[PDB]
RNA sequence: AUCGAGAGG
């Protein structure tokens, strides 16, 4: 019934929790703060695959 | 860990008499009996049979805690009637009814064919 | 054991609330309550 | 017959008895089934020493299993409580010693039934210690299973006890209990959706009492008089003796009070 | 220690006010057109039919622990088939030369309205009630 | 706990003869309070007793899969076919007295889970035990047989009562009391200590 | 808005009136306006009321808002408790708030001050200005483990 | 002494109103012995009701506001704990300012 | 600095003993009682030092005085026998 | 903040808690192993020494024992292992660290501590199980629930310290609360559910039950009450025997909206001198309320009789409820078939209202309400439109619930329940809300990919027509779960934010105490108030009473 | 064979999904059933496999979670990870720091159809206790 | 992990019936409801002891040592 | 002893 998917370091079964991040290399638009001098921004986070 | 030994529900401990008797304060011919190592088996049967006596005024029991197997029974009777005797008549009446039951059951069982 | 293998951590703008886009991808309810609730999700 | 409570037996069997109490105060009916459950004494295993345990199960697991085994206690009155005897640990008038040993010689699953218990004590000619077997094939209680290369070697001391101390000394399984079939004394308030009579089904005991007339008022001064009971025994004591020794255990409790009063 | 009141009433209204063993009763004194009565009745003990006539009484007696009938040696103070005991909690001055009395028989309530019983039903714990056939 | 957030510790263990019983002699293994139901609205817990009751009698499995055309009415039609009251109610008798219960009890099997929290793993007591070296206060945690935290939040509450000596007692005799010497010219802890 | 007003006979009766609910606030120039009662106008911005109507008028404005959150939930708290908190913020002539720089910059003893927030920095400048803490506060004696002047500790005990 | 008269002014208003001469004799029917006892009880029971010196009224006050706030959990205005966080951390940037005009 | 007290006349503090001086008094008595100090009431079989001090207080036989300090530095001594207990 | 203003302490304990109906209010159920571990220094004296020698003779193995003896020299004697544990000559002035024993003062506490009512003194009652037993009616001030909660306990080490618990911090003293000038403890959830069942005019008690019920009151004077009902059968109302718990001299007056002196529905409460006259008992009478029974008895009789009052009511009503019995089934959520048909009609009736008003906004025929968007005006209507449907369906069900409905009975006594729970469980759970608004278009112009775009219908926006009994659809479940997640975030946020708020208030007003003259001052002495509360009273000894001069005509005033 | 597709969260936006295969089809109706909102679409691209799959492993264990309040299902999903049961069949072989195994585990009488793929019937974590809802004592 | 000896609620012994219960399902091709009824488990509290039972012992036997 | 995680109410 063991399903696997873990590592055995120093005899202790370790799991890698799936990590969540905002996707890269996509363009998004943000209405910035009303007290902010800039009123809008278009951000893309650039990183190579 | 902290639980008591489960034989304390019927085994009398050190210096624990089965019956302790004490007079009711501010009450005439009223006495209370501290039954030890006993549950609702005895209290309900004594009380419901005492109530059938017509010279007894009060009869009621209570388990002051379901932790401990013990209950208090208090009786009040007419003047010239010690509740010990009222208790004894009830008990003897119980055993006679029980003994009468036992013989009638054996008669009906031995009649029954299986 | 099964639930630990289908588990998600999210570091650190309203993430903790169950999102519409989570339909069918994340369990709506299976998430640790109290502190840091909604960041940690189960598939 | 005798004046007082009456008994009319409806049905009976080896392990089931069905009867009607008549002219009984209710408290006696309840007090009877309380002692009939958990105060009539009976012998069952209360100690175990395990020489070798190669099984999947743990020893305390196996020990608890042995406790609930049904052992004969017909002549249990002739046996004595271990706490009462004068022996060092357990004599032959207080304890019955069983042995049990089985090995997985077969190249298949080898079970350990209750018939495999063997008595290693001087019985002194009393019907005591024979493990109850109602299983049709005669095996009885399936205690444990063995592979090949597994064995179990243990010794069981069976002592005498009351079901209040542990449910393994329970002499009877389940007592059926219903005193008013039509609720003519109104001791329960019925929960109804449309019609109390149509939702709640007629009890089987309704056939053995008089159906009421709603045109007649409620009998205030009436009390519960006729009771419908059914006792089931696991087998350690036959059904007739379950109730009878239960009745007698009640007398012994009452007389101890009567005796204690004489001491005061 | 004798009777404090006697009259005959014919019931006008009976209702199960969200109760199953108790009804509220509404009657007026017969051979009298200014004295009426409200009372709570345990219907299961005494079924009260509509348009019935019932003799009603109140006594000051007939503290100390209530003992059972005791073989009936102590004779009842009632040839009646229904009895209650309670306490007057207030007497109401509806008008001059008019009075109404409130009784509570362990939560069962009574309201007796009339004029004549001015020198009766003092503020006292004792309030017995009788009802005949 | 059940499978519906119905947490709860044991308050008492009753023997079977003290336990209330149905007319068929069946006894409850466990008793939940009815007041836990309304505020939490755990109706699935209520339905589980109903379906599980029919499943044991019928000898078939109980389908509690979500988003199905499974109705309480359809279940009640089945349960009343098997002689029990359609809505799970059952006449019950008091165990101590045998007198019928005025209220018919909702009775049935329900899957319950023994949770990982046992009491003897949590019991902890201490009276002047081990101490940390730097703080001179009791060590942290029951695993090392340490002391409980008399926190600032609790310190406020003792101030609310006005128990000045108790508050000092928890803060001096209960832990890390100490005796220091001070100079009258420079009010610092730099006195040469030659006590004897 | 519903309103109870004294009827000419004397008893109070429902006397409805129109009321203008606003979004946004600049009090200084709305009370100096015709057609309104400048004796009854009110803001949920107590800080403006403190600026315009004096500090003591801001006190009742402070309470009424504190009251409003409690009663909106349905709860009751006695007057003395909120009023104690209110007067503590008010007593210093301004709106001394309950925060690390609102109240915790008072002339109270440093040990009293160092136990809330900005711990080390309070003791730094306390060592810099050489302030003499009188140890008359509760926290000073809680630090020192002495019987603080608290109830039981407010007095001495002597003999005849 | 004026602080005393100011501090009891509301209570005496209740006292005079309920112990009015017409009210005592027509509604209470108090006798001389009964009336003096009511006067006796009020004096002591009032004197019992006076607060006790040394009571840490601030910590009690702060806690007395604290517990109900902890219970707070849920016609458009800032309400509840967010509003309470404003009032305490006196907010220049009030989220929902409003002006009730009469 | 010194003798900043007030005589019995012009004493302004409460005559009624607060619960905070009572509990300090009852505790201070039960403390010294616990250490075998003399008892000045004919005890009716009571053996609890706190129970003693309570009944020892009702007879007003406690030779202690309460120094009630005032925020200026002044103070009013109040004997336990003249202090009221409600 | 963590080692000087609060620290670890010796003589402390912690254990899972549970409640005992056969236990007094001020007591605490302390396990033996806790009583074996905790100790109190008791200096020997001629009147205690006969007890102390036996205690040392018992030893720490079994309780009541002792663990240490302190000679006058200073060295400690260990009773667990020592050669002279059997023979000891207790000189006067020696100290004996005896076991914690029955009826000793201990500080009982539950974190989080936001209260003086969260650290109250208790009477030690050693019990044979490893759970902290406490009285069932001391839950509210601690906010304790027996769902796994643990509590703490502290033990004083000096006589003055013991006194401060018994004389200032005792449970009977805090029964009346300066916060909210009302009691903080009441009869809850079984005694409350049962005392309503008991007090019904239909409830009658036969003789056998009365005598047991009568004996269960610890302070019963042996006076059998004259039965409310005579000759046909000697019967007692529930009101009859229940009044035996109420001491003489208690007077209660209450009318509620349907109440004469005659009370055809038995509403209101009238109690005269330890006896009740009419009215069902419920939460208003016996709960933590201003004009409640607890406020009266604590004020006139005192804390001791009020503390005893709790147990006496509990022991009687728990007894009657034990033999009467009470349950709650699932048939208690079902309403009439005809009621259900009206329920779904009420939902669809509001559905057409939503569709029609939507059509009004679609044709730009909607008058824009002042100060808000046409869309805001549209949302505002449909939100109110559906809430009325949810509320009307609930009251349409609450009408159908008969008197026997156990869910209604818990609500009627106020034990645990509200009207909204009935609506959602039986008629319609209602409309979900996120951030104050309906479910937003997380997907592009739609809430879920099973809806066409620009769907503003009740279903698309997060309205749940079905009830919990009826069962939610797949989409309804995700919307309902979407709303629930905010509740968990809000709960984690409110608990987090409030803990900060409470600490800030406490550290701001920590020095404020009423000085000897009633000048409210700080450490320095800055006058916060010149009279505490401007009158100088203690909030506990304060009750809400009407001043009849304020209202009323000038004419009625004069007469 | 092209009978099932892999749909991303972003690709979801461009498609229309059907809850049930009874939604592609053309009075007397059982009153006790839930109120299915009649589908108001035709341009369906996909149909859901079964709506039950929106839940995780622990939430699948909950019986009738559709009839339950939303927070409660979150609470249980955290407690099912604390419920003692047989975690592995090789519990005697391994030497874990802590192990807790139920004596006689039994499969629930009410089972989700999604349990069979969790092997919960084969590896339960509780017992079908006989439960009464009543106020017997005050315990 | 093996057939319980007796019902926790009734107390009636049930260990003898497991082997017979399985033969009724397979050899006789019966259903589970009538199988429990044939064995004499007339109360439902007994029935859930055997119907819900999972005999994990067979998995434990597969381990070699 | 420092950090880290998961859980308790
Ligand atoms: N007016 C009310 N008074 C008292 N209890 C209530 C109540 N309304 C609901 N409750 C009960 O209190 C419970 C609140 O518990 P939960 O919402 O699960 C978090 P909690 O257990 O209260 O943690 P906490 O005590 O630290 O705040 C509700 O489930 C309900 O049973
Ligand atoms: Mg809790
Ligand atoms: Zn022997
Ligand atoms: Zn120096
Ligand atoms: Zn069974």
């Amino acid at each position: 019934f063991d399903m696997g998917g873990y590592f055995i370091i120093n005899g202790s079964e370790k799991v890698l929790i799936a990590q969540e991040r905002s996707a890269g290399n996509i363009v998004q638009v943000f209405k910035k703060a009303a007290p902010s001098p800039i009123s809008h921004v278009a951000e893309i986070r650039s990183a190579l695959e | 860990m902290n639980a008591p030994d489960r034989f304390e529900l019927f085994l009398l401990g050190e210096g624990e008499s089965k019956l302790k008797i004490d007079p009711d304060t501010k009450a005439p011919n009223a006495v209370v009996i501290t039954f030890e190592k006993e549950d609702h088996t005895l209290g309900n049967l004594i009380r419901a049979e005492l109530l059938n006596d017509r010279k007894v005024l009060f009869a009621a029991y209570k388990v002051e805690h379901p932790f401990f197997a013990r209950f208090k029974l208090r009786i009040q009777t007419t003047e010239g009637y010690d509740p010990k005797d009222a208790l004894k008549n009830a008990c003897n009446s119980i055993i006679n009814k029980l003994g009468a039951l036992k013989t009638n059951f054996e008669t009906e069982w031995n009649l029954q064919t299986l | 054991t099964l639930s630990h293998l289908r588990r998600t951590n999210t570091p650190i703008a309203k993430p903790r609330q169950l999102h519409n886009t989570h339909w069918g991808l994340v369990c709506p309810a299976e998430t640790p309550e109290g502190q840091a609730c909604g960041l940690v999700k189960n598939l | 017959s005798e004046e007082g409570p009456q008994v009319k037996i409806r049905e009976a069997s080896k392990d089931n008895v069905d009867f009607i109490l008549s002219n009984v105060d209710l408290a006696m009916a309840n007090s009877l089934r309380r002692v009939m459950i958990a105060e009539i004494p009976t012998l069952a295993i209360d100690s175990v020493e395990v020489e070798t345990n190669t099984t999947v199960l743990a020893d305390e697991f196996i020990a608890h299993r042995l406790g609930l085994i049904p052992l004969q206690s017909m002549d249990i009155e002739q046996l004595e409580y271990s706490r009462d005897c004068f022996c060092e640990d357990h004599c032959d008038k207080c304890s019955v010693v069983l042995t049990l040993q089985a090995f997985g010689e077969s190249e298949s699953t080898t079970n350990v039934y209750s018939k495999d218990l063997v008595i290693v004590s001087n019985l002194m000619g009393r019907n005591i210690g024979h493990p109850i077997i109602q299983d049709k094939e005669g095996n009885g209680v399936l205690i444990c299973k063995l592979r090949k290369g597994q064995e179990l070697k243990l010794t069981c001391v069976a002592k005498k006890g009351i079901a209040k101390e542990h449910a393994k000394w329970g002499p009877a399984a389940a007592i059926e209990f219903e005193y008013d079939p039509w609720n003519k004394l109104k001791h329960t308030d019925y929960w109804y959706e449309q019609d109390s009579a149509k939702e709640w089904p007629q009890s089987k005991n309704c056939e053995y009492e008089d159906p009421p007339n709603e045109g007649d008022p409620f009998d205030y001064k009436a009390q519960a008089d006729t009771f419908y009971m059914n006792v089931e025994s696991v087998g350690s004591i036959p059904v007739d003796q379950v109730v009878v020794r239960g009745i007698d255990t009640l007398q012994k409790k009452v007389a101890s009070i009567l005796l204690a009063l004489t001491q005061m | 220690s004798n009777t404090l009141f006697d009259d005959i009433f014919q019931v006008s209204e009976v209702d199960p006010g969200r109760y199953n063993k108790v009804c509220r009763i509404e009657a007026a004194s017969t051979t009298q057109d200014q004295c009426k009565l409200t009372l709570d009745i345990n219907v299961e003990l005494f079924p009260v039919a509509a348009q019935d006539s019932l003799t009603v009484t109140i006594a000051s007696s007939l503290t100390r622990s209530w003992r059972p009938p005791q073989a009936g040696d102590r004779s009842l103070a009632d040839d009646y088939d229904y009895v209650m005991y309670g306490t007057a909690y207030k007497f109401e001055e509806v008008s001059k030369d008019l009075i109404a009395v409130y009784y509570s028989f362990g939560g069962l309530l009574m309201r007796l309205e009339g004029n004549y019983r001015n020198l009766n039903n003092l503020k006292q714990e004792n309030a017995y009630l009788l009802i005949r056939r | 706990a059940s499978r519906h957030g119905q947490k709860g510790t044991i308050g008492i263990t009753y023997r079977r003869e003290d336990m209330p019983f149905t007319a068929e002699g069946i006894v409850p293994d466990l008793i939940i309070n009815p007041h836990a139901i309304p505020s939490r609205m755990t109706v699935a817990h209520l339905i589980e007793c109903l379906l599980s009751k029919v499943a044991a009698l019928s000898g078939n499995e109980g389908d509690a899969s979500p988003f199905t055309d499974i109705t309480v009415e359809g279940i009640s039609k089945l349960l009343r076919e098997h002689g029990y009251q359609s809505r799970g109610f059952e006449v019950m008798y008091n165990g101590h007295t045998g007198k019928k219960l005025m209220a018919q009890i909702f009775f049935g099997p329900t899957y319950y889970q023994r949770l990982r929290h046992m009491v003897d793993d949590k019991i902890h007591a201490r009276a002047r035990g081990p101490m940390q070296v730097l703080t001179r206060q009791p060590v942290e945690g029951r695993s090392r047989d340490g002391g409980l935290r008399f926190g600032e939040m609790e310190r406020d509450c003792m101030i609310a009562h006005g128990a000045a000596s108790f508050l000092k007692e928890r803060l001096m005799e209960a832990s890390d009391a100490f005796r220091v010497h001070i100079c009258g010219i420079c009010g610092l802890m730099t006195v040469i200590a030659k006590l004897n | 808005y519903d309103r109870k007003v004294p009827s000419p006979t004397g008893e109070y009766v429902k006397e409805p009136e129109w009321v203008l609910e606003t979004d946004g606030v600049n009090l200084s120039e709305v009370m100096t306006v015709p057609g309104i009662d400048p004796t009854r106008i009110y803001t949920n911005s107590f800080i403006d009321i403190m600026e315009v109507l004096g500090i003591e008028a801001g006190r009742a404005a402070l309470y009424k808002e504190v009251y409003n959150v409690i009663a909106s939930d349905g709860s009751y708290v006695n007057y003395r408790h909120m009023a104690l908190l209110v007067d503590v913020m008010t007593t210093q002539g301004g709106l001394t708030s309950v925060t690390r720089h609102g109240f915790n910059r008072s002339n109270t003893g440093a040990l009293m001050r160092c136990s809330f927030e900005e711990t080390v920095e309070i003791l730094f400048e306390a060592g810099a200005s050489a302030e003499l803490d009188d140890c008359r506060g509760v926290s000073e004696n809680v630090i020192l483990g002495q019987m603080a002047p608290i109830g039981t500790g407010a007095f001495d005990v002597m003999i005849d | 002494q004026n602080a005393q008269r100011d501090a009891v002014t509301l209570f005496c208003c209740l006292l005079r109103s309920r112990l009015a001469t017409r009210r005592v004799l027509q509604e209470y029917r108090l006798t001389k012995q009964a009336f003096d006892w009511v006067l006796s009880n009020i004096e002591a029971q009032f004197l019992r009701s006076v607060v006790h010196p040394g009571e840490m009224v601030g910590v009690l006050a702060a806690q007395s506001i604290g517990e109900p706030a902890t219970q707070m959990t849920l016609k458009k205005v800032t309400s509840g704990v967010p509003r309470l966080k404003e009032i305490l951390n006196v907010a220049k940037n009030m989220k929902t300012p409003s002006l009730t005009v009469y | 600095l010194k003798e900043k007290a007030i005589p019995k006349d012009q004493r302004a503090t409460t005559p009624y003993m607060t619960k905070y001086e009572r509990a300090r008094i009852l505790g201070t008595r039960a403390l010294q009682i616990s250490m075998n100090a003399p008892v000045f009431v004919d005890l009716e079989g009571e053996t609890d030092p706190l129970r003693i001090a309570m009944k020892e207080l009702a007879e007003k036989k406690i030779p202690l005085v309460i120094r009630r300090y005032l925020p200026d530095g002044s103070f009013e001594d109040w004997s336990v026998e003249e202090l009221i207990v409600d | 903040r963590g080692n000087l203003m609060g620290k670890r302490v010796d003589f402390s304990a912690r254990t899972v808690i549970s409640g005992d109906p056969n236990l007094e209010l001020d007591q605490v159920g302390v396990p033996k192993s806790i009583a074996k571990t905790l100790t109190y220094p008791e200096v020997v004296t001629p009147y205690n020494i006969d007890r102390l020698t036996q205690l040392v003779r018992n030893g720490p193995n079994e309780h009541p024992g002792a663990k240490y003896v302190i000679r006058d020299s200073g060295d400690r004697i260990d009773l667990r292992y020592s050669k002279r544990a059997g023979d000891i000559q207790l000189q006067y002035g020696w100290k004996v660290e005896r076991h914690i024993m029955d009826n000793d003062p201990v500080l009982f506490n539950r974190q989080p501590s936001l209260h003086k009512m969260s650290m109250m003194a208790h009477r030690v009652k050693v019990i044979p199980y490893s759970t902290f037993r406490l009285n069932l009616s001391v839950t509210s001030p601690y906010n304790a629930d027996f769902d796994g909660d643990e509590m703490n306990l502290h033990v004083p080490q000096s006589e003055e310290t013991r006194a401060e618990l018994s004389q200032l911090c005792a449970v009977p003293l805090q029964i009346v609360s300066p916060q909210s000038n009302k009691p903080c403890m009441g009869i809850v959830q079984d005694t409350l559910c049962g005392i309503r069942k008991l007090t019904l005019r239909d409830t009658f008690i036969e003789l056998d039950q009365v005598l047991n019920m009568l004996y269960w009151v610890p302070d019963w004077d042996g006076v059998i009450p004259t039965p409310a009902i005579i000759k046909p059968k000697p019967l007692w109302s529930g009101k009859q025997i229940l009044s035996v718990a109420i001491p003489n001299g208690i007077h209660l007056q209450r009318f509620d909206e349907g109440t004469t002196l005659l009370s055809p529905k038995d509403n209101g409460m009238l109690i005269i001198d330890g006896q009740i006259i009419f009215g069902v008992v419920e939460k208003k009478t016996v709960g933590s309320s201003n004009g409640g029974l607890i406020h009266v008895v604590t004020r006139e009789k005192g804390p001791q009789v009020c503390a005893k009052l709790f147990g006496n009511i509990q022991k009687v009503v728990n007894f009657w409820l034990l033999h009467n019995g009470f349950s709650t089934g699932i048939g208690d959520t079902i309403a009439d078939g005809p009621t259900m048909r009206e329920i779904t009609e009420t939902i669809a009736e509001a559905k057409k209202k939503v569709l029609d008003v939507t059509k009004e906004a679609q044709a730009n025929l909607l008058t824009a309400k002042h100060g808000m968007t046409l869309r805001e005006s549209f949302e505002d209507n449909v939100v109110r439109f559906l809430n009325e449907a949810r509320d009307k369906a609930g009251r349409l069900a609450e009408v159908n619930l008969k008197d026997l409905n156990n869910v209604k009975q818990m609500v009627m006594a106020g034990s645990k329940g509200s009207f909204i729970n009935i609506a959602q469980m039986s008629a319609c759970v209602g409309q979900q809300s996120v951030e104050g608004k309906r479910i937003a278009f997380g997907f592009v112009d739609r809430t879920l990919p099973h809806f066409s775009k620009d769907d503003y219908s009740p279903e698309s926006k997060g309205f749940v027509e079905n009830s919990y009994l009826r069962g939610l659809t797949p989409q309804e479940f995700f919307f309902h779960a979407m709303g629930g997640r905010e509740g968990l975030i809000d709960t984690a946020v409110k608990t987090a934010e409030t803990g900060y708020i409470q600490r800030r208030l406490v550290k701001a007003l920590e020095d404020i105490m009423v000085h000897y003259d009633n000048t409210t001052r700080n450490s320095l002495g800055n006058v916060i108030q010149f009279i505490y509360g401007e009158d100088g009273m203690d909030a506990a000894h304060i009750e809400k009473q009407s001043l009849d001069t304020i209202g009323g005509s000038d004419a009625a005033f004069e007469k | 064979e092209g009978l099932v597709e892999y749909i991303d969260a972003e690709e979801e936006e461009s498609i229309l999904i059907a809850m049930q295969p009874e939604d592609l089809e053309p009075l007397d109706v059982d009153p006790a059933k839930r109120i299915r909102v009649s589908h108001h679409a035709t341009t369906f691209t996909h149909c859901e496999i079964h709506p039950s799959m929106i839940l995780g492993v622990a939430a699948s264990i909950i019986p009738f979670p559709d009839h339950n309040q939303s927070p409660r299902n979150t609470y249980q999903s955290a407690m099912g990870k604390q419920a003692m049961g047989v975690f592995l069949t090789n519990y005697n072989v391994r030497m874990d720091t802590m192990a807790n195994i139920l004596y006689y585990p039994q499969k629930p009488l009410g089972t989700t159809r999604a349990m069979e793929y969790l092997k919960f019937r084969e590896l339960p974590a509780g017992q079908n206790a006989i439960v009464a809802i009543a106020c017997y004592s005050g315990y | 992990m093996i057939v319980p000896v007796r019902c926790f609620s009734c107390g009636k012994v049930v260990g003898d019936k497991w082997e017979s219960y399985l033969n009724l399902l397979q050899e006789d091709e019966l259903d589970e409801g009538t199988a429990l009824s044939r064995l004499g488990l007339k109360r439902y509290c007994c029935r859930r002891m055997i119907l819900t039972h999972v005999d994990l012992i067979e998995k434990f036997l597969r381990y070699n040592p």
